[PDB]
Parts: C-alpha cells; structure tokens; sequence
C-alpha cells in the first residue's frame, strides 16, 4: 500500500513474495593476536626460568621420595606427618605426585577411575558387616572415603532402585518437573489420567541464539616451533586430552570405537554424551509449521482439512 | 493417620477470599472472616489478574501487624487456583550473592508469567512380547531389529529403526516389560513387568512389583499441559544444555540479549497459537525490606507488557526507606507509592476475633467449650491475635495430656501462664534487667 | 536449615548375587534356530561363598558385559538383582599366594549365601533431596565430570525444585 | 449462502506507556495539542523534536539530555515517544540507573556494555553454504592415521555434487551424528553443520523410528546468499570475549559453562572498532548510532556519574537520554554532597536539560480519556469528570490506575460502561499515597 | 553376517551365524595347588 | 558520505596540543585555543614523554570545570601520536569487582610502557602463475612480481598449506616462509577476467623484511599467566596477575634493555577525574611512581579543598599531600569572552555549521553566563532548528529558540524552586 | 640421552639435521631451525633454516639460582600446569591466588631443612 498481483500473492502466502531465509549468526573473525618470534623465544617465563622451575619441583614435598620418607620412616613412636591420609584414601605416593605434577589431565583420569572404584567400594561397605577387617582393629585402606555411606550417594542410589526416582534431575535430561498426563484412546474416544509423572520440557523451547558467533581468537607467531604448538592446540592438545573431553575418558574412546559391535553399550561420557535440542550449531532453519502459521488462509485451510479428514470426506 | 509434606501451617485454613459471584465479601467463607473492605478490594484485583488484559499493575496491602494482610494475599493465591502462577517472595530474598538485586527482581517478575503449552503426541503402549536385535559380524556396523507389542485386545510387529534400537537397548527393555514409547521422539518409558512370566525366567536380572497388561488400542494419544514460566524459558535459552540450572539456581545475571529475544519469541508463540501466555502474580511479602535501588527498579520494570501483576504487603508507618535516611509512608519511596493502589486492612472486633479462633479450631480438629472461646477471645484482644491462635494448639495438647475430650477454660488459663505473650515477657525483662545482656 | 529439619524415612529391599565365580558356562540349545550356527539360551555363572557354591542361570546378554568388565574364573563379582548390572571386585583372596607380586588388591571371599536379601530403612532430610537433585553425582556426562572437577559450592536452590520434590515425596 | 469468520488468540497486553505512538509534532517541529498519544508538554515535545533529528543526523556522539520534572510528568513517556519516533531500525536501549550494581562486573563497565549496545550496525553478510541429502561420506587418511580431507556426496532436487572438505567439517559431521540419507546444511564461513533428519525418501523404511523427516533440499548443493544482519557493537565485543563460534572442543564447551559477564578490555573494543570501520569502508556495513536511555539516572553511583564524563566525551558514544524525578538530593556514594536532580554539577554541564512540568486539570482529563480508550473501556462523561477531580485531589497515576478496576466493577455490576457510581466506590476501596499517609500518620502508634 | 539377540516370549536367546567365532567361549576353574 | 565509528564528540575537534617549535602556543592551532600558560606547561610535559629518560614523573592538570583540562590532555594524546603508548582511564575505572583496586592501577601503569623489538622476517610475495601437486607428496609452484618470475619445488609442509588454503593460478599471495601461512591478497589484474583485484607485487619475490614490533609491559605480564594467557588481554580474565611473575618479567626486560635486544618505550597513563581514587589507591601511586618502569602519570581534576575518598580528611584537589608533593600542578584558568567566541568558532567549523557574527556574539554571552559546555551544545541544537526551518545558517532566533527549549543547570535549578515540594527527596 | 629427553626431542618434532639446544640439568629442549646446509632440500619448505652454530658444542657455567619460599609455596600448593602448553585441559580452569594452608608451609619448611 505504501501492481495488483503482489497483493494477491501476499493474501495467498508471504512465501510467494519473500521466502523466509535460513537465518544464522554473524560470523566475525579477527586477525590473530601477533606474538613476535622474540617474545615467543625469550619472553615466556615457562621457558626462560625452566632451570629455576625445576628447583620448585625438586624441593616439592609431593616428591614420592619425601612422601615415602614422611610416611613410613618416621622417628617417633607416635609422630604427626602429612600424607598420613594417603594410607586411608586409596592414593599411592606416586599417584599423589603424578596427580599434583601432571595437571588437569591426571586429575580427570584419576576421577574417572574413582567413579569406577566407588561401585566396588559400596557393595563391600554395605554387606561386609560381620566380624571385622582384622582382629576388630586397624583401619583398612579406603576407610576415609566415607561419602559412599550417605543414603543418596550415587553407588547406593544405583544399588537401591526406589531412591533413584527421588534423585530425578539427571544432568542430560530436560526434566521440567512432575505433572499429570492424560491419555486418549482411538476406540470409544475414552481417556484416563496418569497422576504426577516426570516430564521433559517441550522439544521446541530452545530458540535463542547469539546474534554474533566469533572464531576463538588465535595467536599467530613468526616461528616454526610456535606454529607446531598452535597446530597441536587446534588439533586438540593431545590424543588423551582430546579423547578425555570428547568421549569422557580414553577408555570410553577405545570402547566407543567398538560400541558399534555391542548390543547393550553404556552411555558416552564426554561432549558426545550430550545431544542438545537443536544440535550444537546456531542456524535456525524455518520449520515447516511456518507454512501454516504465516498465512491466514493456510491456517484456515488446516482446520478445515483436519475436520474433513476426521469426517471421512474426500 | 498418614501425614503428607504440607501440614497445618499459619494460613492452611484459608481456601479463598470468600466472595460471592456479585463480588461481595461474606462475613465468613472459604476460611476468611471479617475484614470486608480489604477482601472486597482484593476481589477486584483478583478479577483483574484473572482477566489478564493489562500489565504493570501493583497493589500494596497495608495495616497493623496481625490484621490479615498476608491472609488476604495467601488467600487469593488459593482463589486464583494452581493453574496460574503466583510467586510468594519475602522482600529479604532478592539479596542474592549469585546476582544483583535488579536481577533477582527480574527473575521474580518473569517467574510470575506463565507460558502454558499444551503438548500432544502419539504414544505406543504395550507389553513387549519380543525384541529381535540383529548386529553384523563387523562391516559398517549398523544394527537392525524388530519389536512385538501386545495389549489385552490387540497385537503388532514393528520393524525398528536405528535410533529406536539404541534407546531400547540403553533402557534394557526385555520381553514381558510393559512400555510406553513417545512415537514423535523415540523416548521409551517403563511401567514394569506383566505378571505372566513367573513360570519361565532366569536368576533375577530385574525385580519390581508387577503391573497389569495395558488395555484397549495399542496406539493412543497423550496430552500434557506445561506451565513453563518466562524465567525458566530464559534459563533454558541462556546456554546449551542449561536445563539443570532450573533446579540448581546456578545462572546469575542472564543476558539482556536473551530476555529481549524471548520477549519476541513468546509473542510469536502467542500469535502462532503455539502457547498461551498467562499473566500471574508476584507477591512481594514484607516489601519494606527492598533497598531504594530495588524500588527504583520496580518503578520501571513494572511498565513492560511482560510485567506480571504484583502485590505487596507491609506493616510499617512513616519509616526510613531501607538503604537511605529518607522517611516515607510504608518505608516505600513515593516514586513507587504513586504508581500503585493501596488496599488498607482494619483491626478486628471481638466478634471477628472470636470467629477467627472458631474457624482455626475447626482446621486444627480441636473442640473448645464456649467458655474457653470466651476467655481466648479476651486474650486475643488484650494481646495480639497470633498469640491467641497459638494457644489453641498448646491448650489442645495440655488437654490431651490430661486425656480430656474438649479444651476447657482452665486449660487456656494454664497455657497462658506457661507460654508468654511478648507484652508480658518484655515486662519480666524489667525485673531481671541487669542479668540480660546489652540492654 | 528449615529443609534439614524434615526427614523422609523411606524403606526398600536390597538384593544382590555375589561370590567367587568358579565357572562361566555359556550354555547352548540342542540345535540352532534356522540359518544360525549356534544359540546360547543362557549363561551359567558358578558363584561361591563361604556358605556354598550355586550356579545361576542368566540371560545371554550378560556375557556382553562380563567381557566389558575383565571377569575370569576366580574373580569375586556381584550382580544387583534389581538391575542386572554385573560388577567385578577383584581376584579372590584364595589366589593371593600364586605370584610374589600381582597388581590387584585380592578381595576376601564373601560369607552368607550367594543370594543376599534385606529390607533396609534409609533416612534422608528433604535437604539431601534438594542437594542430590541440584548437583547430580551420576558421573558419565561431561557436565557431571566438569561439575565434579570444579570447586563444590552451595547454590541458591529455586522454589521450583522445592515444589517438584514436594510433588514426588507426596506421591 | 453461509458466511464464516475466525480468530483464536489473545491480543498484545496493555501496558503503562502503550498509548504513546510518537511525539505528536507537526512538519515544522512544533507540538500539536494532542497527537500520537501524547498531550500537553509542548516545550518538552518540541525539544525532543530537536533530539529525534539529532539522532537521525548521525554526526554527533555522546550528546546527552536530562528529562527533569516531578513524578508523573511524563519523562519516561517522552523517552518512549522518542523510541517510537525513531522506528525499529535505530536501536533504543532502555536502562534503569540501579542496573549498574552487578555482582559479576564493575559498575563502571556495565555502563560501557549499555553504551556499546546502543550503537547498531547493519551488515550485508555473504554466507556460502552446502546443503543436501548425504549420499556418500568418506574420510581420507594421512600419517601421524590422521584425516586430511572428508569427501561428502550431497543430493538436492537440482542435482548432486561430491565435495572435498576440511577435517574440522568431518569432526563436525561426527559430532552431529551425520550418516547417509541425512539431510544436512553446512555454512563454509562458520564451518557449522546442522542435521535436519533423514530425507522424506526414507520415511517409509521403518515401522518405528525416532526421526523427523524433511523434504529433499532445492537449488544447487553449493550456493551463497546475503543475510542482512542487524547487530550492535556490544554484540561484537562480547562474542569475542567468550567465543562460541568455531567448532573445536574449547568453543563447543564455552557454549556449556555458566555464561558469566566479564570486564571487556579497552583493547578489544579498539580492535572491534577497527574491524567495523573496515566493513564500512568495504560498503558491506551501515552504522546506525542510536539512543541509550538511562531512566532513574539519579541513582547511578558517583563512580558511575564520574565515569559518564569519559563516556559522554568519547568520539564513539551513542546519544544519551537521562531522566530524574528528584529535587536537591544527596548524591549516592558521597553522604555529604547535595545537588539538583541527584546528579553531580560536574555532569550537569554535559547535558541539555529538558524541563518537564505538572498538569492542568484539563490535561489530566484528556490523558485519562486517551488512557481509557487505550485500556479498551467506555466511560461516561460525568464519571470521567469525577476522575478529573480525583486527579486534582491526588495524582495523575492514581487517577489513571482506577480505570481498569472500575471497568471490572462495572461488568460485575452488569453495566457496559463506567458510571460515576463505579468510580465513587473504587475511590473508597483503594487508597492513594496521600490518603493512606493520613491514616498511617494518625495510627502511627501501631505500625 | 547378522548375529541376533532374541528377547523371546518364553525366554531370551543369543544367536551367531555359522563362521562367526561365537566369541563367548566358556570359562572354568583349572585346579589350584593345596597349601601355600 | 558514510559515517565512521568515530564521530564528532566533545574533544574530536582537537588534533594536537597546538605549539611552536619553541614550545610557545599560538592563539589558535591544531584545533585548540587560549590556555597559553597551560599549553606551554603541557608542551614541556609532552617533551618529557617524547624524550623518555625520567621514570614516574607526574603532572596534575587542575582547574574549574570546563576549562580544558581534559581538552589539553586530549591534545597531548593526539600530539604524542601512535608508536608511544597513551592509556586514558577515568578515576572510577580502577574499581574492579573482579580484580584488586591496587592491582588495576598496577596493570594500567604497565599497559602504558611499551617494550619494542625488531625482527628479521622471510616473506615470499607474488602472483602465483602455475601450481602442480602429485602423490608422500611432491609438487611445484611458480610466482611472478612485476619484475621477475620463479619456479619452486615444494616441501611437504608447503604442500599441506598451498592445498589447504585453496591457492589457485592468478591469486596474489604473501607467504611467511618460516611458518607457511598463506596471506592471500585477492587476484591479479591480468586475471581479473573470469574477490578484490590488485596489481602484482614489485621487486624480488623473497624479501628479508625487517618488522618493528611493540608489546605492552602488561601484555608480556599476561602472556605469561596461563596456557593461552593472551586471551586474557581481550576477555578481561586477567585477575590478580601474580607479583612474583612481574618481578621476573621486569628482571627479564631489564636485561633485554641492557643487552640492546629490546628498548622500553615509556608512554602516558592519563588518569582522568583523579579526585575519586580511594586513599588506598593514592598510597599505591605514592610508591608505584618510584620505579624504572613507571610511565609518565598525567592526572586531571576539578575540585577545591575536599574530603578524600575512604576518609574524613579534607585536602587540596581531593588528593592527599603524599601524592601532590610528588607531582607538578598545571592550572587551567577560565576563558575570556574572545577565547570563548573562538572555541565556539572551532566547534562550528568542526560540526560544519555556519552562523551569523551576531549569532556568535549572543552565543558567547550565553557561554559566559552558563559556563561554556552548554553553549557548545546550543550550536548542535540550533543548527538542527535551521534544518527543520529550511534555513541555511544559525540566526539569533534559532539560538533564542533552543535556549528556551533546553535549560542549563542554573535555570533548571531556578525552575526547580517553583515546584520544590513536588519533586522528591530534598 | 635418557628416554624422557628423547620424548622431548620427539615432542619438539626434531629430525636429523635440525639445530637443537639441549640443557643437561633442566632437560629443556628447543628446536631452533633446520641446519642451513639442508636449506636446498626443497626450494620452498615451511621451515626456518639457521646457520650451523659458530660456538662450542658444550658450554658450562656454575650458575647460582635465587628462589624464595613463596615461589615454593605457590608452585606446590595448586596442581601445576604440568605440560609445556602442549595441552588443552589447561584452558578450562583459570588460575586464582589461593589461601595456601599453614599445614603446607609446615611441610615446605620441613623439606627445605632437609
Ligand atoms: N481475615 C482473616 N480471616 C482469617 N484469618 C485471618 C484473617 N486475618 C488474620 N487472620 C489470621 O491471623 C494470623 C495473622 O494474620 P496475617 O495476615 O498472617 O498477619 P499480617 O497481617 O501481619 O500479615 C494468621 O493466622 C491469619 O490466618
Ligand atoms: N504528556 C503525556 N501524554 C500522555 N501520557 C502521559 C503524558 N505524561 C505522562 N503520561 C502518562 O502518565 C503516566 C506518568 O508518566 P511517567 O512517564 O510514568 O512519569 P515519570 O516521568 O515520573 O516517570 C504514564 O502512564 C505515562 O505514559
Ligand atoms: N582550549 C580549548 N580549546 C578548545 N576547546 C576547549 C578548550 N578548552 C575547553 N574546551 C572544550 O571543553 C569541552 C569539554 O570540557 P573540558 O573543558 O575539557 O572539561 P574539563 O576541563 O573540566 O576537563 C570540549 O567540548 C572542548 O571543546
């Protein structure tokens, strides 16, 4: 209003006049952050102090020599020392050193194996009640791992099937909470009510997206070895660390490669444990219901056709 | 005999405002009694909430301590029913460490707008007669399979897809399990075993109570209504796989770019007929706790078309607005007090005070003599109402300890000597004044 | 603290099958079904405890979990009777002498029957139910592991989780 | 023969400024007596008539106005009038002064996120994309094996192609669980893959499967299109500081962790300004510098008022609208100092003040009329005259607020319209700030 | 080449086609020595 | 014309601290006018920065509001140019919720002293004429400048780069030889038949380029903090960078200076609105100005004897004597009529608006009566009234119109007293 | 070389003809470039060629290192970054300064005495 066929097209359906585009976020990318060969070679404290950083590690009380010497070679008939708890947690002196000196990968692998070990500990802890561990004295290895004894601990919650329903909100199910649900039969048109059951949220409710989705700002450097280090980072920093985040542990990667060959495989643990409502990408393909909802005539037609189908009319 | 999680609270006897269909308050109805002016007025705002046509409405319920302000608010929360969101917040609760004051109000607002979605899908519901899963020796490794399902009337065989197969084996379904599959989504759900397989079985691979085989047609539709509030739509949208934050409380200070996008897409779901946006009530109980920073957010949050109705309660005279030295009515800044309608409650008569105690004994399953009600009414006028309300329980418990069937006046004279009124404790605190600390 | 002062007292059966595994006999039918080389109708697992030995007949699918474990004859193992999951504890103490060193903690032989049952009464506050729903411990999701490697925290639990817990404990 | 008509859904909800549709100026920029929803305030509307031409001129940066005048005088209504007068495309960014007290980022930086959100930018982004049913899918191996390429066969109604693609696309296809027969979409600029389920050709292949199925894509497999993006400089600033683009394990996981705000460095806003200047030089971009409306400005902290000196003097900044309803207050964060509008005299130079002023009874009647016909209600002239009297007794907002409660009372009482007998009851049920303060001062012994 | 699992009506069954290893081999106790 | 990101803001009319070679200011140049004492004083400070030999030298530009103390600091920031750092921040900008108030100053100092290096670089550049690849892999590339051609056999790590970046005949490419990154530059004009188009590079294909580079001292502190610390330059994650790391990076940069491997390039920390640092922050400035790698500190303030933040004590400038004793104070005195008119001329000439000589005269009266910054805002508004009126020039009735629409704070306060009980909280 | 230094040569992607810096105390290894006698091995390869060092194959200093008890406290309190970048777990957990317990400092004192 601000030829005649353009009005007729818009009356029939706006898809005749302007097709709804497959919208997707603006994909900005910046120049990479330029670090000179000079700062890369001489300016990294991790490198130019490496000979000094060694002495921070040689004087470390986490050295397995000093753990052993602090733990078993004490002088006093009674004597306080640190690492005394390593006899009551499962941890070895070299497990504690590796866990302290080898960073968040060694943390993650040691966690995944402690999840496994908790199921072995729980069925011991909850049935081995009679007599005693030796002479009715001596604390046994793992006696400080007490967090399994809570009724709601994951091993006990998996062992007893009732409580698993009170701990309903698991981390990868979109549970809204409890509701009533009504079921309708085709025969007789009769219906009945199911009282307080878990619900997923509606499958369509994730609809926001960033207006802009930038590439992670990389660092570029004028040095052959610096190029290899950024190539190792964009590959994912090692085969173990990548499998650990992607599949959940390197054992779950070696299993996932052959879950193909199993009838009853377990869940994946890493990022592939997730399936978000739309997939990970932010593009918003126009769903085919948008044909019905953009045209007043097509919406009117759909209520006529759903009636006429149910009446049995051609 | 058995006792549920909700029990006899302070307001459990209130079941609505006790108005008639011409909106007049009855003297005693739906548990509310007396208080005609404020109940009538709350009827008009309750009708305005339920009409839902207009956003950005505020009501302040005001008057002496112990005069039904919270009773009216926790009363209209029942008359409005459970299908429409009413959020009770004490004004203390916005003082978060995960988020700012203006965030905690933006959540309390948006948690008080419902987006009622009716979801319907075809479900398959049957006893599993068999499962066939076929696996290649190595190859490309694609599984294929069949499922046979039975009702008390009907049977069929499904040639399964690949995604169905991984769900059925993930959920370890077996022959004789009764299951309910969402045909639109490929989610299984399990009701339990059918009784019939007590004869042939292995050493137990599962144990439960049994369930009857499902009746009628094998394919049946299901209907669910979800009252998903805007705050939980913002949380779901704030990050991928955000769903646990609905329970965990983990998301602080959600992006404005998310909210202003949800405000658009919920309007589109209304115009598409996809979802019913239902306005609710935010009840900011004890609102004199809000800082002037929070009140200045309420000046301007309360003017979006996505604002709920809000209701407030206060028991404060001319007092300094919290966070400042400025004195004002109700401890609320005049910027907000100009922007709202004030419903003013009234102290009770003897007739009304006795009648409150009489509906209270009828909720607590207590019998008292008319002599006992007389003395307790006098106590509830000389002292506050809440003390007399509390002596009903203690007097019934003292009566039960002497194995009496009905509370007598001497059980109330006993309990009155046993548990003090504030006005009597504050008097005995004068004769031991040196022994108590920091007078 | 208000939600700590309300306790469920919720009761259930625990049932487990456990013992030193003296055999795992995949037990065949007399003939295969049409077009097949062989068929296993059940596995037989020869569990033993200090009270006795008894064979358990089990679903053929159990072998495709015993070989996801590393179960071998002379391990001690358990099976959750309500769930059919089989778990390995370790080589039985009976074998602790067969090398001067081996890299496993040898486990003492169970006592009582191979099949154990009791009913147990478990008492949880509604605040335990608030926490276990607010921060799940079920490990094999990337967000469960990240949430368990990050620092633990108290978090401002929503009135909605209180509502949903109330709606299930009333059930 | 027969006629049928249908509608099935609720309206937009009515709200406290929803009658305001523009400033109600004439072609000369003079104010009409009553137009575009507003009445009265002719000086303040004529002034805002200069300001809407100030915004649309684009030349200026960090110019500011302060709407100042008593409660109920229409200050936030005039900033809403400006927001309507500019239309949809120039960004109007509403803010309340008490939003600066974040618990994640400094008060002195919440303002910069708001400033940078008020500078809009329109981008002709060319996206080039592959889509189709996956008819073939094979990775190509290389020594440490590693993957060097993936080959994807894609099919559409217009034909088929077989493309060599980067191993980051294969990692994306594996992440998305893509298999043969799946309809997929890939944009080569983002490297981003979307699955849409198996093609409709396969919808018969199982009796029971989890999949939604889609019709085979149309046009060629490889094609490029403009998206005319609307974006803001804040939306560039934040999207780089916690990056969710790219496809690697890190960006895939910054998309999962709690979305905490962060104190964006001045250097990043610098490198963003350089990148948007290059998109303007290339003709790909149009800048649309808009408005930041800091309502309730009188309670920014003095930290924030002193930051506004650097922000309003920036060559980049949007135009700014403040509002204050306050007299000679103490300035927040100072305890000693008092100044007009609660704003420091140091900032009060940097603003063109727009005085907004109290109403005549005639303007209150006329607002109450324009408001009643916006709330969708019919009111008798004797009842509207009575609300005009309540306006002179109390305030414009209380007098407006009675309208809907009186309409509920009217339809309960069975009338079609507000009669004076309805307003005269609603006035007894609901007190205002002045009348409640009388009973609350008389009864002050018991509160 | 299809190995098949029948969760059958009367009882379960796993099936291997001829020439697939049927890799669920038996496990048994080879007798240990007497005293330590 | 299109509009830049950077538009005509308050100080955008200034393009330098206008001065002669003898550090005497002429009445108006490089955008700024008047202030002959304070511009000469600022010129001497600009030469101390430009020379760089003394660390932690500091100046306080003090004066009545709207007397150019931000203006001369902006003129100085422009006259100092690129290639020497100048970090402007406001006094309230250090008050992080995420990082210590004392660290945020430590950090702002170090953003403003550069470390400069130069490095020899092997760059190939040319039109690719022909490119061949076959199965390890073997292959061969050719390039052309305007003045030579070459054929090069390719090693494996070039094959996995020319193919990876889809290089084709007729592209113009730049290769960083040491890394194998292909910076393409569109296609050559001789293959613009059948992307930007460009002329081929000149000279020889392989250039030993020399690249000068500059890194902030803070920016070396941050690269050293995390697995990819440089993201915290941009993202703001840089909370509490450990002082025993800075102590090592200063020791490293000092030996790069002594060995001549690098040179430190001292810039300016321009802390605007200084009067609202806490006394804790002033204590930090008292000691932080006393180190080899302290930059020049320029401070601005417009306060009388005033209570200093975090205390009950009153002191000049709202700064403690501990800090005022460590600096030189330059005083910006308020304008004459003729200077005020001349400031308004350069604002008109920056905004591209004409006005009559009597319009400038009444606008100068308004500027004297209502403290200048308001009269600069009347230019902008009066010239929009002309555009609505279809007038070509600001006349006196356009100014007298806008002067009646928009109030200054003194008239707005006078019209606040007619409504004194109607406004809140006074 | 021990096998751990060889793992470091292999992480630095060293081959015959590369110019290497080895430090025998620290076990630090840096590749510096291919020796320029191989600079004709291809006409363009994506490597930097450095001239064969004009210096001794083997150099000694008695260096005298300075370190403080706070360097020990900090570098032993939290789990170390552990890897020479060459990782991406170290992207997730940003560092923070932390309240190092008086019980750790007890062990650092008992170790420095040793
Ligand atoms: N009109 C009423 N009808 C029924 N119970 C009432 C009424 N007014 C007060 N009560 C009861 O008195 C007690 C205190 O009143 P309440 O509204 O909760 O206090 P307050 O006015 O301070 O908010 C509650 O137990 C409440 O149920
Ligand atoms: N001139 C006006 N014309 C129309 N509506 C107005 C006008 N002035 C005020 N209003 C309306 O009256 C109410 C009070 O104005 P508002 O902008 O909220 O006051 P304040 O400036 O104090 O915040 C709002 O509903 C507003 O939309
Ligand atoms: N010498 C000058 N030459 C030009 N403009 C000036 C000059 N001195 C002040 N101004 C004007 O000052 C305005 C901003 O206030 P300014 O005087 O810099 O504030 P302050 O001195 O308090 O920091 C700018 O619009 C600028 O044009």
């Amino acid at each position: 209003k601000n030829l005649v066929m353009q009005f007729r097209k818009v009356c029939n359906h706006p898809e005749l006049f302007e097709r709804q585009e497959t919208w997707s976020p603006f994909h900005i990318s910046l120049k990479p952050y330029h670090i000179s060969k000079f700062i890369y070679r001489h300016g990294q404290i991790r490198v130019f102090n490496h000979s000094r950083d060694r002495w921070l590690r040689v004087l470390s009380p986490f050295a397995p020599d000093y753990i052993q010497r602090s733990l078993f070679h004490r002088k006093g008939i009674n004597e306080e020392s640190c690492f005394s708890f390593l006899r009551f947690i499962d941890i070895s002196p070299a497990e504690m050193a590796n866990l302290m000196l080898q960073g968040l990968l060694a943390r993650w692998l040691a966690l995944f194996l402690s999840l496994k070990a908790s199921y072995r500990l729980h069925q011991l802890r909850s049935w081995g009640a009679p007599e005693g561990e030796s002479h009715q004295r001596y604390l046994r290895n793992k006696d400080f791992l007490l967090g399994v004894n809570f009724p709601l601990s994951f091993p006990n919650l998996c062992s007893c099937p009732l409580l698993k329903s009170l701990v309903f909100s698991s981390h990868c199910k979109a549970v809204s909470g409890y509701s009533d649900q009504v079921v309708h039969q085709r025969r007789s048109a009769t219906s009945s009510l199911r009282r307080c059951l878990l619900t997923e949220l509606p499958s369509f409710l994730c609809v926001a997206s960033p207006r802009v989705t930038a590439v992670p700002l990389d660092s570029y450097c004028n040095d052959r070895s610096a190029e290899y280090e950024r190539r190792v980072l964009k590959e994912g920093g090692s085969l173990a660390a990548k499998q650990c985040l992607l599949n959940g542990a390197p054992e779950l990667a070696a299993d996932w490669l052959n879950r193909r060959s199993q009838f009853f495989p377990e869940p994946a643990g890493g990022l592939w444990s997730i399936r978000p409502q739309n997939g990970w990408s932010f593009i918003r393909i126009p769903g085919k219901e948008s044909l019905i909802t953009d045209s007043g005539k097509l919406y009117a037609l759909d209520v006529l056709l759903t009636r006429l189908k149910s009446q049995g009319h051609r | 005999d058995v006792t549920r999680i909700e029990r006899i609270g302070a307001h459990s006897h209130i079941r609505g405002l006790g108005l008639d269909d011409a909106l007049e308050p009855r003297q005693a109805s739906q548990g509310m009694v007396g208080q005609l002016a404020a109940r009538r007025a709350a009827g008009v705002v309750l009708e305005m909430i339920r009409e839902g046509k207009i956003a950005g409405r505020a009501v302040l319920i005001a008057g002496q301590p112990g005069t039904g302000k919270t009773a009216i608010a926790m009363g209209m929360a029942q008359a409005l029913g459970p299908d429409t969101p009413f959020t009770a917040i004490a004004g203390s609760e916005i003082f978060s460490l995960e988020m700012s004051k203006t965030e905690a109000l933006t959540q309390a607002f948006r948690r008080s707008i419902g987006v009622r979605i009716k979801e319907e899908t075809e479900i398959i519901e049957g006893e599993v007669v068999e499962i066939q899963i076929d696996r290649p020796a190595t190859g490309t490794g694609s599984k294929v399979g069949k499922l046979t399902l039975k009702t008390t009337e009907m049977e069929t065989i499904y040639d399964l897809g690949t995604k169905m197969i991984e769900s059925l084996t993930k959920d370890k379904v077996q022959a004789g399990d009764v299951i309910t599959i969402d045909k639109a989504t490929g989610k299984i759900s399990k009701l339990g075993r059918s009784f019939t397989r007590a004869r042939d079985y292995d050493a137990m691979g599962s144990q439960t109570k049994f369930v009857q085989c499902p009746d009628g047609e094998l394919q049946k539709r299901k209907e669910v209504v979800h009252t998903v509030s805007l705050h939980e739509i913002d949380v779901i949208n704030s990050r991928t796989q955000g769903f646990l934050a609905l329970f965990s409380g983990d998301t602080g200070e959600i992006k404005s770019e998310v909210r202003e996008q949800i405000n658009a897409k919920v309007a589109e779901w209304r115009e598409e007929g996809k979802a019913e946006i239902i306005p609710g009530v935010l009840f900011i109980d004890e609102v004199h706790m809000l800082d002037i920073e929070s009140f200045s957010f309420l000046n301007r949050a309360l003017e979006s078309d996505m604002a709920p109705v809000l209701i407030m309660a206060t028991n404060r005279g001319i007092t300094r607005i919290r966070g400042t030295s400025y004195q004002s009515p109700h401890g609320i800044p005049i910027d907000l007090l100009d922007r709202l309608l004030i419903v003013s409650t009234t102290p009770y008569s003897e007739k009304d005070t006795k009648q409150i105690l009489r509906i209270r004994c009828e909720e607590e399953d207590v019998e008292m003599s008319e002599d006992a009600y007389t003395v307790l009414t006098r106590i509830g006028l000389e002292t506050s109402l809440r003390y007399a309300i509390q002596l009903i329980t203690a007097a019934s418990l003292v009566c039960r300890k002497r194995k009496g069937t009905e509370v007598q006046v001497d059980d109330i004279k006993r309990v009155y000597s046993l548990f003090l009124d504030e006005s009597r404790s504050t008097q005995y605190m004068k004769e031991y004044q040196d022994a108590f600390l920091f007078n | 603290n208000f939600r700590r002062a309300i306790g469920l007292r919720i009761k259930e059966t625990k049932e487990v099958y456990e013992g030193e595994v003296t055999e795992l006999t995949p037990c065949e039918t007399e003939n295969p079904m049409g077009g097949y080389g062989k068929t296993i109708s059940h596995v037989i697992i020869g569990l033993k405890t200090a009270k006795g030995t008894k064979q358990l007949k089990l679903d053929p699918s159990i072998f495709e979990s015993l070989q996801k474990e590393r179960v071998e004859a002379g391990d001690v193992i358990y099976i959750e009777a309500n769930s059919g999951a089989v778990k390995r504890q370790g080589r039985c103490d009976t074998y602790a002498t067969e090398f001067d060193l081996e890299a496993e903690e040898y486990v003492p032989l169970p006592k009582g029957d191979v099949h154990k049952k009791k009913e147990i009464i478990q008492d949880v506050t509604l605040h335990d139910l608030d926490v276990a729903n607010a921060r799940p411990q079920g490990g094999q999701d990337i967000l469960s592991m990240m949430g368990q490697l990050m620092k633990p925290k108290k978090t401002e639990i929503t009135d909605k989780l209180r509502g949903e817990i109330n709606k299930v404990v009333n059930k | 023969k027969i006629e049928e008509v249908k509608s099935t859904t609720k309206t937009q909800r009515i709200a406290s400024h929803s009658h305001v549709k523009g400033l109600g100026l004439d072609e000369s920029g003079l104010a009409k007596q009553a137009a575009s929803g507003l009445v009265g305030q002719e000086n303040a509307r004529e002034a805002c008539g200069v300001i809407v031409e100030l915004i649309k001129s684009k030349k200026m940066a960090g110019r500011a106005v302060l709407l100042a005048g008593p409660p109920g005088t229409g200050k936030t209504a005039l900033a809403l009038a400006i927001a309507q007068e500019l239309g949809s495309k120039v960004p109007f960014c509403p803010m309340v002064g008490s939003e600066v007290y974040s618990t994640e980022i400094k008060k002195t930086e919440v303002l910069m996120e708001n400033f940078r959100r008020a500078i809009g930018l329109r981008i002709k982004e060319t996206k080039e994309v592959y889509e189709g049913e996956v008819t073939e899918l094979t990775p190509c191996e290389t020594e440490n094996k590693t993957i060097s390429h993936v080959i994807i066969g894609l099919k559409t109604a217009k034909g088929t192609k077989q493309l060599k693609l980067d191993p980051s696309i294969f990692e994306s296809l594996q992440k998305e669980r893509v298999e043969a027969g799946d309809v997929i979409y890939i944009e080569a600029n983002s490297g981003a893959v979307k699955r849409q389920g198996r093609c409709d050709t396969y919808a018969t292949e199982f009796d029971l499967e989890a999949e939604e199925y889609v019709p085979l894509p149309k046009g060629d497999v490889h094609k490029k299109k403009e998206i005319i993006q609307d974006v803001t400089l804040h939306d560039l600033d934040v999207a780089n500081a916690r990056p969710q683009g790219g496809q690697d394990i890190l960006s895939m996981m910054g998309q999962l962790m709690k979305p905490k705000k962060t104190e964006i460095t001045d250097k990043l806003r610098g490198e963003i300004n350089k990148v948007v200047n290059k998109y303007i030089d290339q003709g790909i971009a149009e800048l649309v510098p808009g408005v930041l409306f800091v309502d309730e400005v009188h309670m920014l902290d003095i930290e924030c008022f002193t930051y506004l000196h650097r922000a309003l003097e920036s060559s980049i900044a949007p135009i700014v609208i403040f509002a204050s309803n306050r007299g000679n207050c103490v300035i927040r964060g100072t305890e000693d100092i008092t100044s007009p509008h609660g704003i420091p005299l140091d900032l009060l130079d940097r603003v063109m003040i727009i005085r907004t002023m109290l109403y005549t009874p005639q303007e209150m009647k006329q607002i109450i009329k324009i408001r009643a016909q916006t709330e969708g209600i019919n009111i008798s002239e004797e009842a509207l005259n009575h609300l005009g009297e309540i306006g002179t007794k109390t305030t414009l907002r209380y007098s407006v607020q009675l309208l809907t409660p009186a309409n509920l009372l009217a339809k309960i009482n069975g009338k079609d319209s507000i009669e004076k007998e309805h307003v005269e009851e609603i006035s007894e049920l609901f007190y205002d700030a002045k009348s409640s303060a009388k009973i609350l001062a008389d009864q002050q012994d018991k509160y | 080449p299809m190995v098949r699992y029948c969760s059958g009506a009367q009882g379960s069954t796993l099936s291997f086609p001829p020439g697939v290893p049927a890799p669920t081999a038996v496990s048994q106790r080879p007798s240990p020595s007497g005293p330590p």
